[PDB]
């Protein structure tokens, strides 16, 4: 059923796609403005204790909502506050209840605001909260480990969770793409292995595929000490990750 | 909500009640499943957007149809197809000379079928029990109730709180495993399938390690041979008594050769190892797989 | 300069106006036969008050769409057909029939109220998606290729059309355009013995062989027609508006 | 309707008013049209009807958004892109000085772009007039007001009633043809075109045969040579006077002679009458900017 579920993912990331060019035609927000969202909403995560896969929902939900949906910079907050709480409603064993997603806002917006915005993203979602992540797709990847190595596992979450930063490039790859491009990245830079045949049996694409999601996952990963966000790789050198963000990258992948 | 005349209350929940209703427009009779929204607390509760958002991703015959969601100001109601009642009282009607064998072999059938449209699917059910499951006069059997299903792209973590009823809960769950599977499923549903056979619960336990004792009396206390890891588990003692495991035959008397060895896979110690319920289809048992319409008292 | 993005536009919405083809089996109480009897009385609603026939195609392309997605009983059946031909004439028609009149023909069976109430049911479940492709636009759009014009074959064209309506079985699983290429070659052939035209062809991309399914079928519904238990389409066709073509007999044979 | 700030009225019509309002929750600014309904006697009116349904089919940066419909109990609202003010008023503000030719070039570039859409789409208008153009500060104009709009997969039958004002009425519709076609529409933009040049309306007819001569003192009264089939046409009339056609260097002083050419072929006679998709094509075109309006807010 591991190979159904791979299937099923591979069919509903498909569907679960917003529109790329989405920020273009938004009057009042921007590619950096979405930048300082994401990052702030790795800080909640981090301030709450929130599981990684709804991190990756709730960015999915903001982008869908802004694929359709104009929203002033005054409101984006919102629209990320109320995303947080539909995905650790769906994701997490307990939420937060509301007045703390109230709080990390700063009071800036009300718990009613919040609760209607809440019904508004489901409403624009109509309740397909299910979506299929870079999360779930690397833990799918990571059983095809021989063997298993903490260092590469937290280095290709890194990675990852690096990609929701940036619109530009990462809104016109598919979450198993870039997944792909992630694993085989950290495996590259901790053991100095490559995309194994395993994977490319599983998920049928080549490392010559997945080489245009790595060359922008690589341009990143060089640059991720100087993006003006900063909370994934602040998160990333925690124990708990190996100080996974600290590791040199590779200068070359030799393709 | 106005074309919708409430015919009476068939259920009471946590979050709120469900009642028979009819669409006035094309007389479609359905089940109103109502949710009182407190609009300065909580919001949209997690049983609620779980059991919409996996629900209308499950088109089956054996998965009981969300129709519609009728979300407003401080209501949510979920309209679902209607049936005539649940397993539970099914049994309990059927106590003087049980659910005949094909009729059990049906539902068993039907609920692997559901069953196995929902893993493919990466949803586990985990609360099946009777009361969860719906009947019609036709002899369909459905999944229902999906306020604790999850979507397992990425696994998903137990917990020390809350759900899947004593009775129906698997070994590795009272063991205190770290994440659910799908075998979960499946071993709820064999303990299901028993107490259609025998017509009690097949493990009827006052508590966590009574439920326990309960499985290691019938099935026998596991060892590192039948369940590699066992003994390593959280809440796994040494101390636990070694009882030994007693013949089916004695277990579930009336099922044939073919039924007790379903059963015993759907038994299986071993999360790895019990069967899988698109398995557990391909099975002998199910070869001469007939539908039989039940008789309801309605 | 216009007729081919039309053409090329309605061929892309009518793939997505399909209603279900099989809705009819996940359906409890309804039937084909129930169908046939709904749109046969329609067809005598729109002679009663001189509706054109667009607004007949599009009220059955409304029915099939709604009876997709909604269980409905046999009593309320007619309530869906009369809320879909109101809002078929609203539509199409200059000016449609008030409500008053679509109560009317129902024999005060159904009220006000609930033919209201239906009308906005249904443009909820259709989401205001009213502007369906049907076979009398293709067929419109074919006769243009004729090579000249004969009022006959078009008459008759429409009549087969017409009565492709009626039966679900076999005609919801064929699009608009293959319906009409079918009866526009069969009418064609019936009155001046010629075949699907090369300019029709290579507008439509259709041969005669990719039409051969459907033709096979709506010859046989031609060869039947007089047995049929429902006959508004037959009766409609008989007056001299539309030239007798029900009367006209078909070809035993298609020869292909 | 719980997440909408009404703000003002910004427009009254038939079957209802059009309100600016705020989207409360994004800060969406939004045009409102709201529909009474009479839930006794008629139900959804076929204005709203065809309006809705046409209107979601066509997605284009000239013809203006419907952005939600939201159909309640007895309300019926609908939700548009707001713009800024109709082009009528526009050329009222602009009486002294005229709109510049560059950003009359523009938005006559950009109202065939969106008509061109609609006509690919089977879609008429039929009620093309300054009022129902709208613009914005960007330099944007855009088709609304689809309420007489019409699919024309079938052709659409004209009527004795109810139509484009009487002074963008194209010449078949006053001799009584039996259909519309898109050269309708066409030639409603002419009139509107000539009205941006010369700062007046070009055929500002008190009648229906008060119109049809204005329109042949300008263009000649048509004979069977300039348009085959006038004199059998239902409202023709042998009794017509038999004016001749004058120079468009006096009907349109202004203008170049590629902008002549183009409002010649926009008032053919004959529905010979220039496709929008070919009127973009024409030079007149080979140097459009878009230029930003001096709206007077
Ligand atoms: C304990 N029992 C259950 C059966 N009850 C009952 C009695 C008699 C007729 C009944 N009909 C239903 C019913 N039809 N459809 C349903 C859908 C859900 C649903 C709700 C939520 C989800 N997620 C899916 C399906 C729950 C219950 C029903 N339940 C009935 C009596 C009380
Ligand atoms: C007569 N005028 C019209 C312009 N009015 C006006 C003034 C100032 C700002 C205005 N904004 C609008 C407007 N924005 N979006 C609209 C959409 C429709 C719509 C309505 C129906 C359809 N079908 C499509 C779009 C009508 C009007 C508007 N209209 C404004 C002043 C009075």
């Amino acid at each position: 059923y591991h190979e159904d579920i791979h299937t099923y993912l591979r069919e509903m990331e498909v569907k679960c796609k917003p529109k790329v060019g989405y920020m273009k035609k938004q009057p009042d927000i921007t590619n950096s403005m979405r930048a300082i969202l994401v990052d702030w909403l790795v800080e909640v995560g981090e301030e709450y204790k929130l599981q990684n896969e709804t991190l990756h929902l709730a960015v999915n939900y903001i982008d869908r909502f802004l694929s359709s949906m104009s929203v002033l910079r005054g409101k984006l907050q919102l629209v990320g506050t109320a995303a947080m709480l539909l995905a650790s409603k769906f994701e997490e064993i307990y939420p937060p209840e509301v007045a703390e997603f109230v709080y990390i806002t700063d009071d800036t917006y009300t718990k009613k605001q919040v609760l209607r915005m809440e019904h508004l993203v489901l409403k624009v979602l109509t309740f397909d909260l299910a979506a299929p992540t870079v999360n779930q797709f690397l833990t799918q990847y990571f059983l095809h480990q021989q063997p298993a190595n903490c260092k590469v596992e937290s280095l290709a979450m890194f990675l990852g969770e690096l990609s929701l930063i940036d619109a530009d490039p990462y809104l016109k790859y598919l979450p198993s793409v870039i997944a792909g491009a992630a694993f085989h990245l950290a495996l590259y830079t901790v053991t100095g292995q490559s995309w194994p045949e395993s994977l490319i049996r599983k998920t049928g694409y080549t490392l010559e595929s997945l080489k245009p999601c790595l060359m922008d996952l690589h341009q990143t990963y060089l640059k991720a000490p100087q993006h003006a966000q900063q909370s994934i790789r602040e998160k990333y050198k925690n124990s708990k990750y190996h100080g996974v963000s600290l590791l040199n990258p590779p200068e070359t992948l030799n393709l | 909500m106005e074309n919708f005349q409430k015919v009476e209350k068939i259920g009471e929940g946590t979050y709120g009640v469900v009642y028979k209703a009819r669409n006035k427009l094309t007389g479609e009779v359905v089940a109103l499943k109502k949710i009182r929204l407190d609009t300065e607390t909580e919001g949209v509760p997690s049983t609620a957007i779980r059991e919409i958002s996996l629900l209308k991703e499950l088109n089956h015959p054996n998965i009981v149809k969300l129709l519609d969601v009728i979300h407003t100001e401080n209501k949510l109601y979920l309209v679902f197809e209607f049936l005539h009642q649940d397993l539970k009282k099914f049994m309990d009607a059927s106590a003087l000379t049980g659910i005949p064998l094909p009729l059990i072999k049906s539902y068993l059938f039907q609920l692997l079928q559901g069953l196995a449209f929902c893993h493919s699917h990466r949803v586990l059910h985990r609360d099946l029990k009777p009361q969860n499951l719906l009947i019609n006069t036709e002899g369909a059997i459905k999944l229902a109730d999906f306020g604790l299903a999850r979507a397992f792209g990425v696994p998903v973590r137990t917990y020390t709180h809350e759900v899947v009823t004593l009775w129906y809960r698997a070994p590795e769950i009272l063991l205190g495993c770290k994440y659910y599977s799908t075998a979960v499923d499946i071993w709820s549903l064999g303990c299901i399938f028993a107490e259609m056979v025998t017509r009690r619960a097949l493990f009827p336990g006052d508590s966590e390690i009574d439920q326990l004792f309960r499985i290691f009396r019938t099935l026998g206390t596991p060892d590192e041979v039948v369940w590699p890891g066992v003994t390593s588990m959280p809440d796994y003692k040494p101390s636990f008594p070694k009882w030994a495991r007693q013949d089916f035959s004695k277990v579930v008397p009336p099922l044939d050769e073919d039924g007790r060895s379903l059963l015993s896979q759907m038994l299986h110690y071993d999360p790895n190892k019990r069967i899988s319920a698109k398995a557990a289809l391909a099975h002998p048992f199910f070869q001469d797989v007939t539908k039989p319409v039940p008789h309801l008292r309605l």
